[PDB]
């Protein structure tokens, strides 16, 4: 029983593949040998605890480095002219120009400038000194230690929970909606009201004076007497400076809307009310399902009773409760689908409605924070679709799902794949033809001959929000609508002042280039959805190979016969759609960074004239913003962007190195390693050294994964460098 | 509409007409006035002046960039930007789709159906390329009679 | 700014956390 | 012409003759009616 | 069928030496010996790479893989009318006769061999993997 | 056995390339014990390039 | 190592055995076809997994089927 | 070339460059090396003090190094470079 | 910076010693015959 011990079939492999696949089949717990239901769910539960401990031990070190090597107090004194320091650098390979050039933010040595928005976050939430961040780091060290204790505890046989506890979906949803989403957002509200609002108003509220510092002039009297408007009585004025007592109000739960006029960020009183609202509604929504007390819902009978009587949905959702509850890949795919749609809702709502103080002014931090959640969301959504494919191979029972909606997806799967194919082809011919046409017209000396389409649907939606720039004047931009008159005394005085401003990123002025790149975005989502729906629905089998389910999920191919069956598996469709999410989110974040990099220095006409054709994208965005990127180090000297100039070139290595695994395939390298094995076995003084693992080439799935991971690492490092060097070196 | 001035009264659209002829007039300064390459630039200037006087007379909308923008919502002023040439397109594109569909039905009932697609039967092709003129009356006519779509019992379907 | 002795408190509490991470990894093995 | 016109009716020749006529037509539309961004009819 | 015994006295084809021959897998794991009877002195393509003069009598060739024995064996079954057999030799000294097992080649049917690895159903009647979760059996071996 | 020689049948076998496709029967084996006696010829080849396949009478209907 | 399975759709055309480069397949007597023979895989531990038998099988869908499972030094095709 | 009496000679188990000379040094040189390298013999013992001794010897000269010895302990020797937008 | 010398200690151990601890202990572990 060698490594890997979870799979007996890989332990008898005498090659290097045994070393490789044991790393990659390490967390695929259900594919293990001598493996049961209880061990599956308990190992997944303790792996969740280890994941929670890693997240909290990560946050602890991102708090410890700000408290220890970062100037959080100096950034708190002046958040506009001080660069936030992540951590100090101890590199033995620096020369004296590198030590003298990485010393930023008034530090004593070479430090890294934090582009993660942790200073803006911790400032808005109430943390002011380094001692508060250190106490938070020790507290989250304790929390991660408690989660390690709980992870070890639930693997002990006294505290092992059974699968019936794990598959209790009603109790899990009630205690998740009530506890995880309700009492934590009500806990939050208690922080935002007790700590963050008085620290925005200058009052230092800590644990020593928690029971004495009253958050309102009349606290908990008007709450229980019903007059809640006392908590919205005296809001913060427009002369309020953040962190100071002057210009401040006393109301803890306002409904002002819009932005704080000095930080260009959301009001802590609004976010406190926001959390009291997504706390009351989640504790009320957490009393829905039936657990132990007679009242509630059984979701099995909800899904059984939700059948349309015309038969257009077949049996409806009958048999889907056992389908989700028995399949961990269905629950994980649903969780990652929801998580991608909310990690992208995170990205879309922290740039346009900045929630943290002095985050809108720090431009490259905002750029990093958008690109972060759009790449983490384009890998979470692809993981959702890949887990739908793994559900259809190793977890979907056609007998249990008989003529329900999930079986009817397989019944008309060629219609879904062909219509996603039509939509992708439509968007591709139209977007490419219009961009290439606008390229030809700028090439042929005639900018007026472009097909420029004003995006009047989304401009109509912006005028429906309150933008008076386009002059549609339908609702919330005209005073004759009932929605405006229902809102003009309640939230719209903040919202209209925030949306009619042209310096912020709240619902920006869009044009024909925005139309064209939104069809690029629709092309990217549609073609990624095409490959992923095609992988998920041809997961069990297809007309080329009907027994794809009996070959597992991530099998390489089926041989050169029947024309050729390369990339036939559903993992290979996931593999081909990782390139499409990289291209999609590359287009998304190209559009974001160029729409904002022209907004921040003022000349939005550069984007309005140049984004309609791809030579403007190549020249005015990829070439123009890379001026101080690749000049980070020269023969003459090196700048502070030099690490971002190396990380850019580094990306062009790793990405191109992926091509070595994605173009060249196995048997060339297998014969090459055969010649290498002969050469080592015949070389004098080196033949004495043996291998225990037989040297083989990388296997076919492993080759696609290694090329895909290299492609992804190079792709995220070329853009992390360019994006954090073409905004942080030319601020604006 | 959508914050766009008309191109006949747009100062940016008239600026692009001024700086395009001036680019071509400076190209004309290094040639003889009766020379053959100077007649091409003189024809280019008259092609440019015809273009700018055509864009302003069609009620095109020009933005702050001085460029004509198309309104594709279906505006009664803006029918010839998307709706009128879209219906012209879909008639021509449906003509391509109807005579290629009717050719495949005409060669499926043949002795060698695969030799009539590499070697396209031009008397069979040209007698239905004329018939693709009236194709909305023949596509919805086949849709109402059920001949447009095939029933799913006779369609090759990959297994679940 | 934090002090010298507070770094000692953090390093012990991370070493205690590193033991509890080592204890879970032994139990995840078994 | 029992076989010469069969070669002339093949897929690459008929694609060359149609797209030669098609690009020949669309160029000649773009001479007498150039810079056409809006259909007036 | 009595299996043939490896004589270990028949000589090798006249070969100048190759670098594609026996590596250390021959020394510690296995190597394959193919024995065949020849009409005359011919020249054949070596499956390790090269050409050798094969003898006028019985020949012995040492190969590293079982695929090298069939690639040689099907070469001297189609180009030449030569019956062949090969063996599997282990480093302890045991010679395991491998092909043909019944004495007649597996393309031709023999009554002595039995059906093993044969399913009485088709591919479309194989069971789904969702109803065979957490078992040693899989969708095809039952 | 079989429907008829020279008849038009439709394949009900899920894993065949010619599922829900019109095929022409060229041979039915009347020997007992044969699982798939009906030999059906198709106008279109599969990915292997062949058009000849053997099916049981339970996997075909007359169309 | 690799598991090669023969199904009852086989017609006994023998070309799966003829395409086999490691002598896995053999033709045993059978009563379910005109040729009165079906393939079998007794030496399936010698299978490299190349699926030359699946490329040479004329039955739709395939009668010989190779499932890539645990891979050893037989099924990796090494000489060292 | 197959023998069935000598299985190693017919498979490639050859000492191609080996020698069967028993000794070529003297007793004075041999007794010096086994005395000094006697505490370095056992693999489990040698792996313990090489990890523990190797961790100390990189932390010593990492910390006792000077400004001219290593530039990261020298620190900045000029005015800091101010970035754009006053940052 | 509070303690400037812990950069000079932990970056050599977690950068050089700890991979030399982890990769050597894994290479023993992945090549155990057991
Ligand atoms: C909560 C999120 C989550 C969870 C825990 C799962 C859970 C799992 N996934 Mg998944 N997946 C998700 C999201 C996640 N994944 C995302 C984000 C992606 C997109 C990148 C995928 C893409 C992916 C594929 C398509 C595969 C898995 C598979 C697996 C298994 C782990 C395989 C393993 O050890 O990999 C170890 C991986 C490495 C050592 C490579 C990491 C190297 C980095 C990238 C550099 C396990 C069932 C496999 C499975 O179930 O097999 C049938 C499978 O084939 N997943
Ligand atoms: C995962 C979280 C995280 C990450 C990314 C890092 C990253 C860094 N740390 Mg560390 N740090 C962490 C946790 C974190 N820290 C916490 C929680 C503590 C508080 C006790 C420390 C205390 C600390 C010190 C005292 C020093 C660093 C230093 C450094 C740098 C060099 C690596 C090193 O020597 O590690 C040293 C690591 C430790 C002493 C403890 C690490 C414990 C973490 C939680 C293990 C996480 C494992 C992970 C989940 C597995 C994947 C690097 C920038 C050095 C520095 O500033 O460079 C100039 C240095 O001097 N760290
Ligand atoms: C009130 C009771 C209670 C509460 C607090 C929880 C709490 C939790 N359970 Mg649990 N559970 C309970 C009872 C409870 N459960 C019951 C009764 C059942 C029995 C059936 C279960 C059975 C159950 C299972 C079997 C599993 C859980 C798991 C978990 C964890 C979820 C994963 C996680 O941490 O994500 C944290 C998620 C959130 C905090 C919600 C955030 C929502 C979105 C995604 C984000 C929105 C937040 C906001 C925008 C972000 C701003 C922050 C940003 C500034 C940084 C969490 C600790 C899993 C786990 O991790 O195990 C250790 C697990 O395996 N539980
Ligand atoms: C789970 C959330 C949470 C928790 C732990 C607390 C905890 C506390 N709150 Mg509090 N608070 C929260 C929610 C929270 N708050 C929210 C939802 C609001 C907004 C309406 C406030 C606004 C509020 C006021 C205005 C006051 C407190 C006060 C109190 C204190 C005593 C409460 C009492 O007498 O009963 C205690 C520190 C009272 C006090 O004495 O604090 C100093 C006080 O009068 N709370
Ligand atoms: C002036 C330039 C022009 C050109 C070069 C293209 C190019 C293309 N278009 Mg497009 N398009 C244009 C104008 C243009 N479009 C306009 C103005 C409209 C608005 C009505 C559209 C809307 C559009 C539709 C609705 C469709 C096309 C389709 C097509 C493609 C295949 C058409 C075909 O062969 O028929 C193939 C045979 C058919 C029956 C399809 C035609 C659609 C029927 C009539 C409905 C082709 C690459 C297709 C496409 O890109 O999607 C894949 C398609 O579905 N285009
Ligand atoms: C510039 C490079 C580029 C181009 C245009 C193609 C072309 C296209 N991709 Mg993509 N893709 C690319 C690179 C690119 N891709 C790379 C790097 C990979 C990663 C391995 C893939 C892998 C791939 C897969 C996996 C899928 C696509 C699909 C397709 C089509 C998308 C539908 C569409 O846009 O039709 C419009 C056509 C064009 C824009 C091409 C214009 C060429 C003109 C007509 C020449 C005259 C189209 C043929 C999907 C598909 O074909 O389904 C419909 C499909 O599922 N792509
Ligand atoms: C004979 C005419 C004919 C007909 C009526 C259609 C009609 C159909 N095809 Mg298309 N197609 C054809 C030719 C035809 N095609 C040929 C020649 C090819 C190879 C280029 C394809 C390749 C193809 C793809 C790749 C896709 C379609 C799809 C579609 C649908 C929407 C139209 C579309 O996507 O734009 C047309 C798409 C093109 C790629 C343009 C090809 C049209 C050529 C220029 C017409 C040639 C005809 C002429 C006589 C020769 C529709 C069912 C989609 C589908 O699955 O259905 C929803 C889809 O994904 N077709
Ligand atoms: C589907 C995409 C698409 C669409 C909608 C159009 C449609 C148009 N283009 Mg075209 N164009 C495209 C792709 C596209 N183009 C591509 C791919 C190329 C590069 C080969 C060009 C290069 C091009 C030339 C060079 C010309 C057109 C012109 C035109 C017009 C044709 C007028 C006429 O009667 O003929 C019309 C506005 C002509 C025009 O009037 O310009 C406005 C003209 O000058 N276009
Ligand atoms: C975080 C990782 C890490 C760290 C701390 C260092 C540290 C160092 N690198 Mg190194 N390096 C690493 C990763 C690492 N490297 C990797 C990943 C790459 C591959 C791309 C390189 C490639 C590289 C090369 C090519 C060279 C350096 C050199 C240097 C030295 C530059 C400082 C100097 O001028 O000393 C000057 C030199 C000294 C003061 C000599 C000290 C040598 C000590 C005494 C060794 C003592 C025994 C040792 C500790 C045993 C280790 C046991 C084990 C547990 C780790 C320094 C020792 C240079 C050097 O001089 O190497 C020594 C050099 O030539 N690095
Ligand atoms: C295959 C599969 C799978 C998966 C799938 C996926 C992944 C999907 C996705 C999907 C998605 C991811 C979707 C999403 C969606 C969303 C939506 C659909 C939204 C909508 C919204 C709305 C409708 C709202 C409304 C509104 C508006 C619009 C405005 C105003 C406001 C309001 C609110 C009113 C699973 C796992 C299950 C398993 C099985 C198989
Ligand atoms: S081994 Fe490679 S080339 Fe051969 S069929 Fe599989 S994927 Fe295709």
């Amino acid at each position: 029983s060698r490594f890997p011990k979870f799979s007996r079939g890989l332990s008898q492999d005498p090659t290097t593949r045994r070393i490789w696949f044991g790393i990659a089949t390490a967390h695929d717990f259900e594919s293990h040998d001598d493996m049961t239901e209880e061990r599956l769910y308990q190992k997944i539960f303790a792996s969740h605890f280890g994941q929670l401990a890693i997240i909290f031990l990560w946050t602890s070190g991102n708090l410890f480095h700000v408290a220890w090597q970062g100037n959080f107090e100096a950034w708190g004194q002046d958040p506009l002219h001080v660069r936030p320091i992540a951590h100090a650098i101890w590199d033995p390979h620096f020369g004296q120009p590198a030590v003298e050039a990485f010393t930023r933010g008034g530090a004593s040595g070479p430090v890294n400038i934090a582009y993660s928005g942790v200073y803006q976050w911790w400032y808005t939430i109430g943390l002011r000194t380094n001692q508060d961040l250190y106490g938070g780091s020790i507290f989250l060290l304790f929390v991660s230690a408690l989660f390690l204790i709980a992870g070890w505890l639930h693997l002990q046989p006294k505290w092992k929970p059974s699968v019936s506890w794990f598959k209790n979906a009603e109790s899990r949803l009630n205690h998740h909606l009530s506890g995880l989403f309700g009492v934590s957002s009500l806990a939050w509200t208690g922080h935002l009201v007790h700590v963050a609002i008085p620290e925005s108003r200058g009052e230092h509220v800590r644990w020593n004076n928690l029971l004495t510092a009253l958050p309102h002039p009349q606290g908990l009297g008007p709450f229980f007497a019903g007059q809640w408007n006392v908590y919205a009585q005296n809001p913060d004025s427009n002369s309020h400076l953040f962190g100071t007592s002057e210009g401040a109000g006393t109301a803890i739960l306002t409904f002002l809307g819009g932005f704080h006029p000095q930080t260009q960020s959301l009001w802590l009183t609004d976010m406190a009310h926001h959390h009291l609202a997504i706390a009351v509604i989640f504790i009320i929504a957490g009393h829905m399902y039936r657990t132990n007390f007679g009242i509630g819902h059984s979701m099995k009978e909800i899904l059984e009773a939700h059948t349309p009587p015309g038969g257009r949905l077949g049996r409806g959702h009958k048999g889907l409760y056992d389908t989700i509850n028995n399949s961990l890949h269905f629950q994980l795919g649903l969780a990652l689908a929801s998580l991608g749609v909310i990690t992208s809702l995170v990205a879309q709502h922290m740039y346009s409605l900045p929630p943290y103080a002095f985050l809108a002014q720090d431009f490259t931090t905002q750029a990093a924070l958008y690109t972060h959640h759009q790449y983490i969301a384009g890998f979470i959504m692809t993981g959702a679709f890949a887990h739908g494919a793994i559900f259809f191979i190793r977890d979907y029972n056609p007998e249990q799902n008989k003529d329900n909606v999930l079986a009817r997806m397989l019944e008309h799967k060629e219609a879904i794949i062909s219509h996603l194919s039509w939509a992708s082809l439509f968007l591709g011919f139209h977007t490419l033809g219009l961009y290439v046409h606008n390229d030809v017209m700028l090439a042929f000396g005639t900018p007026e001959k472009q097909i420029l389409i004003e995006p009047v649907f989304a401009q109509w939606i912006q005028s429906a929000h309150g933008k008076a720039l386009y002059g549609f004047d339908v609702l919330l931009s005209s005073a004759d609508s009932p929605a405006f008159n229902a809102g003009q005394t309640l939230w719209l005085p903040g919202w209209l002042d925030a949306i009619n401003n042209n310096s912020n990123s709240l619902f920006l002025t869009i044009g024909p280039g925005d139309f064209l790149v939104h069809h690029a975005i629709a092309l990217g989502l549609h073609t990624t959805t095409l490959i992923l729906v095609k992988g998920a629905l041809d997961a069990r089998g297809s007309k080329l190979m009907p027994d794809k389910k009996e070959f597992g999920y991530s099998f390489p191919c089926d041989g050169p016969g029947r024309g050729g069956t390369c990339d036939i598996s559903a993992w290979d469709a996931f593999y081909l759609a990782v390139f499409w999410m990289l291209n999609t989110i590359g287009w998304v974040t190209f559009y974001w960074h160029w729409k904002h990099i022209t907004l921040w220095q003022g000349n939005v006409a550069q984007f309005n004239e140049s984004s309609t054709y791809l030579m403007g994208w190549l020249r005015d965005y990829l070439w123009l913003n890379s001026s101080q990127l690749i000049n980070g180090y020269n023969p003459f000297g090196m700048n502070s962007l030099s690490v971002w100039a190396w990380m850019f070139l580094f990306g062009h290595l790793v990405w191109a190195t992926g091509f070595m695994f994605l173009i060249s395939w196995r048997g060339y390298w297998q014969e090459l390693i055969e010649t290498l094995a002969w050469a080592h076995e015949r070389t004098p003084l080196a033949n004495l050294v043996r291998w225990k693992d037989k040297p083989v080439a990388l296997s076919i799935v492993q080759a696609r994964l290694v090329g895909l991971a290299h492609f992804s690492v190079g792709y995220i490092f070329t853009y992390a460098a360019f994006l954090i060097a073409s905004t942080s070196g030319k601020f604006g | 509409v959508a914050g766009l001035t008309p191109c006949k009264e747009s100062k940016g659209f008239a600026k692009r007409q001024k700086q395009e002829i001036k680019k071509l007039e400076g190209r004309l300064k290094l040639y003889a006035p009766d020379s053959a390459p100077a007649l091409a630039i003189n024809a280019t200037i008259e092609k440019t002046k015809r273009r700018f006087e055509f864009y302003g007379n069609q009620g095109l909308l020009c933005g702050t960039d001085g460029l004509p923008h198309l309104i594709v919502d279906g505006d009664q002023a803006h029918l010839g930007e998307f709706v009128y040439p879209g219906l012209v397109f879909l008639y021509i594109a449906g003509w391509i789709g109807w005579v290629g569909r009717a050719y495949l039905i005409d060669v499926r009932t043949s002795k060698k159906p695969t030799e009539k697609e590499i070697i396209i039967d031009v008397p069979l092709a040209l007698r239905i390329m004329s018939k693709g003129l009236t194709w909305p009356v023949a596509a919805i006519g086949e849709l109402r009679s059920g001949k447009l779509v095939e029933k799913s019992s006779n369609i090759t379907v990959s297994p679940r | 700014s934090i002090s010298d002795s507070q770094i000692i408190v953090a390093l012990v509490s991370a070493f205690i956390t590193g033991i509890l991470a080592l204890r879970l990894g032994k139990s995840l093995y078994q | 012409m029992q076989d010469v016109k069969t070669y002339l009716s093949t897929a690459p020749v008929l694609a060359t003759l149609w797209f030669g006529f098609l690009a020949g037509l669309l160029i000649e539309i773009n001479r007498f009616f150039p810079d056409a961004l809006v259909l007036p009819l | 069928f009595t299996p043939p015994t490896l004589n270990a006295d028949t000589p090798a084809p006249i070969f100048g030496g190759s670098t594609g021959g026996l590596l250390r897998k021959a020394q510690v794991e296995e190597f394959y010996v193919i024995t065949w009877e020849s009409p005359k002195e011919q020249i054949f393509e070596m499956p390790t790479g090269g050409a050798a003069i094969m003898r006028s009598g019985p020949n012995l060739l040492k190969l590293a893989r079982k695929e090298q024995c069939l690639a040689l064996g099907a070469r001297l079954r189609t180009k030449f009318k030569i019956q062949y057999q090969f063996y599997r030799v282990f480093p302890n000294g045991e010679v395991q006769y491998l092909h043909p097992k019944d004495g007649v080649y597996p393309e031709k049917v023999n009554a002595g061999r039995t059906a093993v690895g044969v399913n009485n159903r088709s591919i479309g009647q194989n069971a789904n993997p969702a109803e065979l979760k957490f078992a040693h059996k899989q969708a095809y071996d039952l | 056995i079989g429907p008829k020689r020279g008849s038009i049948v439709k394949v009900l076998r899920r894993e065949s390339y010619w599922f829900n496709d019109t095929g022409k029967v060229v041979a039915v084996d009347q020997a007992p014990g044969v699982r798939y006696p009906v030999v059906v010829r198709f106008d279109k080849v599969n990915y292997a390039g062949v058009s000849t396949n053997n099916y049981s009478p339970d996997e075909l209907e007359q169309s | 190592a690799h598991s090669v399975k023969i199904y009852d759709t086989c017609i006994g055309c023998t070309q799966c055995v003829r395409a086999c480069p490691t002598d896995v397949l053999e033709m045993v007597p059978w009563d379910g076809c005109k040729a009165s023979q079906i393939a079998s895989a007794p030496r399936t531990e010698d299978c490299v997994g190349c699926k030359r038998c699946e490329s040479a099988c004329p039955t739709d869908f395939l009668s010989v089927r190779v499932y890539l499972g645990a891979e050893t030094t037989r099924s990796m095709g090494l000489a060292y | 070339y197959f023998d069935l009496g000598e299985i190693d000679n017919t498979t490639g188990n050859w000492d191609l460059y080996g020698n069967d000379d028993p000794n070529r040094y003297n007793g004075f040189q041999n007794k010096f090396f086994e005395t000094f390298a006697g505490a370095f013999t056992k693999r489990g013992l040698l792996l313990k003090f090489l990890v523990l001794g190797g961790a100390t010897t990189i932390g010593y000269l990492g910390s006792t190094s000077s400004g001219d010895l290593l530039a990261i302990k020298n620190g900045p020797k000029q005015a800091p470079i101010m970035g754009p937008r006053g940052r | 910076m509070t303690a400037s010398y812990l950069p000079s200690i932990f970056v050599p151990l977690i950068g050089l010693v700890f991979p030399a601890i982890t990769m050597a202990s894994l290479f023993i572990y992945i090549e155990q015959d057991e």
